[PDB]
RNA sequence: UGAAGUCAAGUCCCUAUGGUCUUUAUACGUUGGGCUACACACGUGUUACAAGGGUAAAUACAAAAAGACGCAAAAAAGUAAUUUUGAGCAAACCUUUAAAAAUUACCUUAGUUCAGAUUGUUUUAUGAAAUUCUAAAACAUGAAGAUGAAAUCGUUAGUAAUUG
RNA sequence: AAUCUUACCAACGUUUCAGGCUUUAUCAGUAGUAUGAUUAAUAUCAAAAUUAUAUGAUUUAGUACGGAAUUGCAUGGCUGUC
């Protein structure tokens, strides 16, 4: 038999103790806690071949944690459904910057390293449209996918001449152009008239990429 | 993280006023779907609803909906361009 | 406040049988108790930090 | 120089519930009525005196904005006109609450108005009311 | 109406339904297709075992009170003998005679 | 006449006065509250 | 996430204010009670109320004895003053420029 | 018009005496807003007539009256950090001595 | 405590002032934003890479300084930050202030009961207001780092270093 | 450097003295406030309650308009360093 609970499997070959550096949530005070509950030492082992230890084994353990349910995917959801929402937080986590006021100019490495929740979180649904393709590609693609929308939303009157550029020659010259993605993986841009004074980056509407990639006159260009 | 429960969401004079004129039924309109003061909370009773958001020089557009619930105006809009080293 | 999720003695089975002070239950009987602190510093202990009558002690 | 507080272990925690120490309020009794206090001063005739020490203070900086600063008036007070019981010593020892008491004199503090006058006047009316509920006891 | 939303107006929980559904969905963004996770949220799969939501945490509503005190008066007075029926008509009226409370309460009425 | 302070006592708890109430607009142009009374029950 | 666990404490957590039962009060009771109308002392839960902030003292107008007295400028509190050479040196100096700005506009 | 100090003296003026007047308002709405053991209407309607008010003259910062210069100030003499540096070659300061421990 | 005066050193943007320019705007008030951005790189400084350390429990000794648009004891609650409460003092009188160490016991050289960043979510405090853009506590996350190339800096006894 | 600060950017608005003195004209059921409505905000409007306090509130003209605008290689003043 078995029992799973919080994402981690338990089994009667199992010792309650050893669980203290695998589960993600329990560390210490839990424990203690715990071992309240069941009235026992450390040193003893809560399970046993026995099905009487058992079923106490269980109807103690469930009231602390809800069953069918885990801390770790709660924690990524509570991160993606802040940028899921188009939030200040949700680029701050995706970008790898960080998200306390933390300063820039100087250190922020350990965000960049450690923060990989929002990342691996898109690389699977990247997966579920545009297929397995590998990964450094894939990035390329829901990077320069996000930036269009933000541009679009909050500068709203750069992302129409960027739209307006494009209407023109379209109808008069039926002539090819592209789209440089592997520009906007890094941010470049082009099309709109600056304070300092064929390919377009900007002008889409949202979801272009499935418009394209998965159906002549136009050409994509991931990488370089 | 944000402020303690019973420490109560801040909503300004202005959306105090805005949610009384949404309960006359008086519609949003040019000026009345403006916003500032942006630490205030975002209501509930202004679900399916526009307001045009100010920053800087400009303005940002959203619609109400209930997951939008609870939150701040100003953590949907960004100020700051974002700065890219070029090649 | 004072237990914090623990079990007191007088509770466990072992020492109920010399926990009890009674010296007087015994016919031709008597009990001697003392208190160790070599794990404490400076702890001052006495029947005023047991709740103790006067007169059944020696400093 | 102050030492540094520290808190003693005074109790030890586990310690059975019939051998701990538990007291009864005193203070639940029948109160007394007033004839019965009239009654205990008839060498005056209806008439107490009581024996007090005004504390005053005053400053040459009390004026426009800190003109509050002369409002405090200090008071002491004799007891041994006062013939207390062991029950009415320990009901006074509670109204005052955690405030210095001897048994001979106790304080009385008020700086709840601007004027001085106002907070001694208040000192008499306080006086009168713990006398009072103070030998309202046996 | 108004003053409740300083109440009401309040974050979101989640329910587990929605998060497994934050999984399999698609589209990275929400007002982008927001009619499609209405949609997404439709599919009915009762194969699963049954679900348990964690407990949000200890909200309080409109009408509630945080911690109930038993009522008292300002000045308690023993009066069951009632001895200090007398000593407080006299005191109250001297009061007024020398600082009175007649006042022109231009916020409260009675 | 007057009344005494005594007297008022006497009347401490007769509560005569009719519809007092922390409001909003109701002095100024109670017209919007009836208008508010309107809306609230069409959405019922 | 927001991890919660029980609590296998009970009861409300006690109070002097919660002890009270103002139907059935000890003598001990009563005799704090009767301190309070004298001196004006509050019994309150462990949970905040606002008497914190009714006791405190708030004293702004300190701030405007230093505006009032004008020590700065005395013209805003002792108008009298008229400092008339100040203002000959302030009005040549104008005049003599005003023959340089038409002289220099001519050439 | 007025040159910068007269004005800006007066500026952190009226943000005071508004302060002193709508001293008590401010005591009792905050006092209600604070207290647990009522409901949480009443302590959001005090909250709501807390905040309609004039903000403005609640953003208050200090200021030299001297040298119209705000940042750094001496609370024990109530002036600025540019003139004490002149007043004490003057000697000006009453009672002031040069510490040396 | 620090001469003469040099480095046309620095500042007209603390305030003053000569010349120059502007005066329906290069002036003024308010609202919101910004000064907190982020490829690479420099200077400064705190904390660590452990066992002359980490931790738990019981429990000692200070100076100097400050206090009413304040300090806030005692008792009580909380896990803890902290809160209720406000005796007493405008003062060598009342109040706010220690740790390291020492004692007893565990951990037994391991990227570890070391390290402690970063992130999620409640709670705690101030304020009108914390999202842009504050500090702290707890449950949980638990990355780099294993005493640092060439080069280079401080110190002369109650000094270095360590402790608060 | 959360607002103010703060000079900078964007936008709405103001166009010449705070107090005191002199002066032109009107209003006085008007004026003011811990009041009320109004705007994002300053502003602006006003009679449900409240305040009435000696010789008012508002307005024209005048009484050194203003300036973190520039030249520290025209200077004071303040200061570093040898
Ligand atoms: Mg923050
Ligand atoms: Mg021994
Ligand atoms: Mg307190
Ligand atoms: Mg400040
Ligand atoms: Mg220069
Ligand atoms: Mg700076
Ligand atoms: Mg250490
Ligand atoms: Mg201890
Ligand atoms: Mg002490
Ligand atoms: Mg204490
Ligand atoms: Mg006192
Ligand atoms: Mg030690
Ligand atoms: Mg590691
Ligand atoms: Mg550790
Ligand atoms: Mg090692
Ligand atoms: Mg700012
Ligand atoms: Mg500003
Ligand atoms: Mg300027
Ligand atoms: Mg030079």
């Amino acid at each position: 038999e078995f029992f799973q609970l919080n994402g981690y499997i338990f089994t009667k070959d199992t010792e309650f103790i050893n669980t203290k550096k695998k589960i993600f949530g329990w560390n210490d005070y839990t424990y203690k806690i715990i071992y309240n509950r069941f009235e026992k030492f450390y040193s003893e082992n809560l399970i046993s071949y026995k099905d009487t230890e058992w079923k106490k084994f269980k109807s103690i353990l469930s009231t602390f944690f809800p069953k069918s349910r885990s801390l770790k995917n709660r924690m990524d959801t509570n991160i993606f459904f802040l940028d899921f929402l188009n939030t200040y937080r949700g680029l701050r986590h995706s970008k790898g910057l960080p998200v306390r006021g933390q300063r820039t100019w100087t250190n922020a490495w350990s965000v960049y390293r450690s923060n990989l929740n929002l990342r691996k979180f898109k690389l699977e649904i990247a997966k579920r449209i545009y297929g397995n393709m590998p990964t450094p590609s894939l990035t390329t693609i829901y990077l320069a996918e996000q930036i269009n929308y933000i541009w679009k939303l909050q500068w709203k009157r750069e992302w129409l001449q960027a739209r307006s550029k494009r209407l023109k020659l379209m109808q008069n010259e039926h002539a090819m152009f592209k789209i440089d993605i592997n520009s906007m993986s890094k941010g470049y841009i082009d099309g709109f008239d600056k304070k300092k004074e064929n390919t377009f980056t900007l002008g889409f509407e949202p979801g272009f990429t499935l418009f394209y990639l998965r159906p002549n006159k136009i050409k994509i260009v991931l990488n370089e | 993280m944000g402020k303690s429960h019973w420490r109560l969401k801040y909503i300004s004079k202005s959306i105090i006023s805005k949610i009384i004129k949404e309960s006359i039924g008086i519609k949003i309109k040019k000026k009345i779907s403006v916003i500032m003061n942006k630490s205030s909370t975002i209501p509930s009773s202004l679900t399916d609803n526009t307001f045009y958001i100010h920053k800087g020089y400009k303005f940002r557009e959203l619609k109400i909906k209930d997951y939008h619930v609870g939150f701040k105006f100003g953590e949907f809009i960004l100020t700051r361009k974002p700065n890219i080293f070029p090649k | 406040t004072q237990l914090r999720s623990t079990v007191p003695p007088y509770h466990l089975t072992v020492p109920r049988a010399f926990l009890n002070f009674d010296g007087h239950k015994f016919k031709n009987g008597f009990v001697l108790c003392a208190s160790s602190v070599k794990n404490f510093h400076k702890h001052i202990f006495g029947p005023d930090s047991i709740d103790f009558p006067l007169g059944y002690s020696h400093e | 120089s102050r030492q540094a507080t520290v808190k003693h272990l005074t109790k030890y925690e586990a310690i059975p519930h019939y051998m701990k120490q538990t007291l009864r309020d005193p203070h639940e009794y029948k109160l007394r009525s007033m004839q019965q206090i009239k009654d205990d001063l008839k060498d005056t005739d209806g008439k107490f005196v009581a024996r007090i020490d005004i504390f005053y203070k005053d400053y040459n900086d009390a004026k426009f904005h800190e003109s509050a600063m002369n409002k405090k008036v200090k008071m002491n007070v004799h007891l041994k006109n006062w013939k207390l019981t062991h029950s009415q010593k320990d009901r006074l020892s509670l109204l005052l609450g955690n405030r210095f008491m001897c048994n001979d004199y106790f304080t009385l503090i008020c700086d709840q108005y601007t004027e001085p006058e106002l907070n001694f006047e208040k000192l008499v009316q306080q006086v009168q009311e713990l006398y009072l509920e103070c030998k309202r006891a046996p | 109406h108004a003053a409740s939303q300083m109440i009401v107006s309040q974050k979101h929980f989640l329910t587990a339904k929605e998060e497994d559904r934050l999984k399999t969905v698609n589209q990275f963004y929400y007002e982008a297709d927001t009619e499609a996770w209405d949609i997404h949220l439709a599919h009915e799969e009762h194969t699963i075992e049954q679900i348990e939501n964690f407990q949000p945490p200890k909200r309080l509503g409109v009408d509630d009170i945080e911690e109930q005190l038993c009522d008292l008066p300002l000045e308690y007075y023993d009066n069951d003998d009632g001895f200090w029926n007398d000593f407080i008509k006299e005191k109250l009226n001297r009061n007024n005679a020398a600082y009175p409370a007649t006042q022109g309460r231009a916020f409260f009425k009675h | 006449r007057f009344y005494t302070y005594d007297e008022l006592i006497a009347n401490r708890d007769n509560y005569t006065i009719k519809d007092q109430l922390n409001h909003k607009y109701r002095f100024s142009n109670p017209e919007l509250i009836e208008k508010f009374n309107l809306v609230q029950s069409d959405k019922d | 996430p927001y991890i919660k666990l029980p609590n296998f404490k009970m009861g409300i957590n006690p109070s002097l204010r919660s002890k009270l039962n103002p139907l059935a009060l000890t003598g001990t009771q009563k005799i704090m009670l009767a301190s309070s109308r004298i001196f004006g002392t509050n019994i309150s839960g462990n949970l905040r109320s606002g008497n914190s902030e009714l006791q405190k003292k708030f004293s702004p107008e300190k701030e405007l004895a230093e505006f009032n007295t004008y020590a700065h400028d005395l013209s805003s509190g002792f108008p009298w003053v008229q400092y008339y050479e100040q203002k000959e040196r302030h009005k040549m100096m104008i005049e003599l420029r005003k023959m340089r700005i038409l002289m220099r506009g001519i050439k | 018009m007025l040159f910068k100090r007269r004005k800006d003296i007066l500026k952190c003026k009226y943000k005071k005496i508004y302060i002193f007047k709508n001293k008590i308002k401010n005591i009792i709405l905050k006092s209600i807003f604070f207290n647990r053991n009522i409901k949480n209407i009443n302590r959001a309607y005090a909250y709501m007539i807390l905040n309609n008010s004039k903000i403005l003259y609640k953003k208050y910062h200090k200021i030299c009256k001297f040298s119209g210069y705000r940042k750094n100030v001496n609370k024990f003499t109530g002036i600025g950090r540019h003139e004490l540096n002149r007043k004490a070659t003057l000697g000006q300061l009453q009672n002031i001595s040069m510490n040396s421990w």
